RNA sequence: GAGGAAUACCGAUGGCGAAGGCAGCCUUCUGGCAUAAUACUGACACUGAGGCUCGAAAGCGUGGGUAGCAAACAGGAUUAGAUACCCUGGUAGUCCACGCCGUAAACGAUGUCUACUAGUCGUUGGGUCCGGACUUAGUGACGCAGCUAACGCAAUAAGUAGACCGCCUGGGGAGUACGGCCGCAAGGUUAAAACUCAAAUGAAUUGACGGGGGCCCGCACAAGCGGUGGAGCAUGUUGUUUAAU
């Protein structure tokens, strides 16, 4: 706000990883407050990687890929005397996890598998390896990060 | 202006003393002094603001 | 062929220009901060001199230069920044000094703007 | 290599000059001022209508010069437009010689010359004493009494008095017309009237406002989630229509 720093809630792991990464992840899912109907297609979706790629513990596949889609420096606008800087800074590891997370969800909301949750699958699996629209967003970030280079204000 | 480097003396060191030794001699004060022309009397007023400031405290 | 030179940082408030040359007064190599693809505002910046000083600095090493004394010259933001490139680049500085023409009450300025 | 102009630092409510003004350094011609003492003249003084002289910048005449800057002018932008502000150029002018012009917020918006009236702290040029002290002639910052509508002035008075000169008599019309005089010209100077309106003004007060400043707050922005604005329907209003809506 403008005055104080209000304290962040405390967030319930999932109850199938006992994981607080997967738990705020159905959070970036869920909508309307169906907290049961985000957590299938979380779950589901997870399922399907895990039974292709075998692997037997996917909190830490999920912990790679975030970390392969989290972006470092991110462009801020700042006003120096009515001058319009694109100062590119860092991004605090709060809001890096948040901006992988939202990437995710909106990159997959628009893919063209047939359940969402098999839609999710396919963007965790792409940005595994370091494709899709989640690489691509994070990229462009980078690329105007990148492109400014000279604002160090 | 001008500032010898020394052995075993890392630049960020040597520009250091190289900017004190510049701010010294007043380089960057005369070029910005010449960037336009200030009209006499507005050279007046400038000097002796400056002198009621300079008295004041 | 030469390793003895001269490196000359001229700076102004919009561009920099940084020219290398030998002890004598003969252009080696010279990069500018507008021609490495900065434009307008992010011309005049001190990180554009940084990449002047090092594609001008780079392009003349193979020359055989690592001694080098620089002449600043001018206002600009970049005579602080294109010295560390040359650094931080291999180079063995040898004096760092500051050639800027001050008129000893000379010819007249231009008017001030009215901005 | 050519050329012109200005003289960074020193540089200073520092200095000199009647004002206007006057900054590299050197020579020549030359004015005033400041200072201790002695000698001398012995009221020779102050002010001053007309008059005369000098008088920033711009401008004018003739002749030279012309680097930078720059009216005009040309182009590029910004904009609804932009004969501007900003950008790129650029001529007169700015420089020199000799003459005109005679005007500036030419201001301290404070005529000159006297004497007297608490004090404090700087600073410039002297002087006399013992690093200080005092005394002068300037130049400043404060601050009593006193004065002032108030602001404020306050030994450099806007205080206390005196000498002489200049000026004002509501705001516009108007420092304009006409007539003189001056000027090459631009114009300057002297200087009304009719008519018009009940005001126009100064200082300070309280607000309000500022594309003034400082500090702070609110889902105000920012960071996010979900909408409205597009479809169909419900409802309210406008409009239109109606006998009335």
């Amino acid at each position: 706000p403008r005055r104080r720093v209000v304290a962040t809630r405390e967030i319930l792991p999932d109850p199938k990883f006992g994981s607080q990464t997967i738990a705020k992840f159905i959070n970036h899912v869920m909508s309307h407050g169906k907290k049961s109907t985000a957590e299938r297609i979380v779950y589901g979706a997870l399922e399907t990687v895990a039974q292709k790629r075998n692997i037997e513990d996917p909190v830490a596949f999920f912990e790679d890929v975030l970390e392969n889609v989290r972006p470092m420096v991110e462009v801020k606008a700042r006003r120096v005397g009515g001058a319009t800087y694109q100062v590119p800074m860092e991004v605090r590891p709060s809001r890096r996890t948040a901006l992988a997370m939202r990437w995710l969800a909106e990159a997959a909301a628009k893919r063209s598998e047939k359940s969402m949750a098999l839609r999710l699958a396919g963007e965790l699996s792409d940005a595994s390896e370091g494709k899709g629209n989640a690489m691509k967003k994070r990229d462009e970030v980078h690329r105007m990060a990148d492109a400014n280079k000279a604002f160090s204000h | 202006p001008a500032v010898k480097v020394k052995e075993n003396e890392p630049v960020d060191i040597a520009i250091r003393r190289f900017k004190r030794a510049c701010e010294k001699a007043g380089v960057l004060s005369d070029v910005r002094k010449r960037e336009f022309y200030e009209k006499p009397t507005q050279v007046r007023k400038r000097k002796k603001a400056a002198a009621v400031k300079r008295y004041k405290k | 062929s030469v390793s003895e030179g001269i490196a000359h940082i001229h700076a102004s408030f919009n561009n920099t220009i940084v020219t290398i040359t030998d002890r004598q007064g003969n252009a080696l190599a010279w990069a500018t901060s507008g021609g490495q693809g900065f434009r307008g505002s992010r011309k005049s910046t001190p990180f554009a001199a940084q990449v002047a000083a090092e594609v001008a600095g780079k392009a003349a090493q193979e020359y055989g230069v690592k001694n080098i004394d620089v002449l600043v010259k001018g206002p600009g933001p970049g005579r602080e920044s294109a010295v560390r490139a040359l650094g931080a680049l291999g180079y063995k500085v040898n004096s760092i000094s500051d050639v800027t023409p001050i008129p000893h009450n000379g010819c007249r300025a231009p008017k001030k703007r009215r901005v």
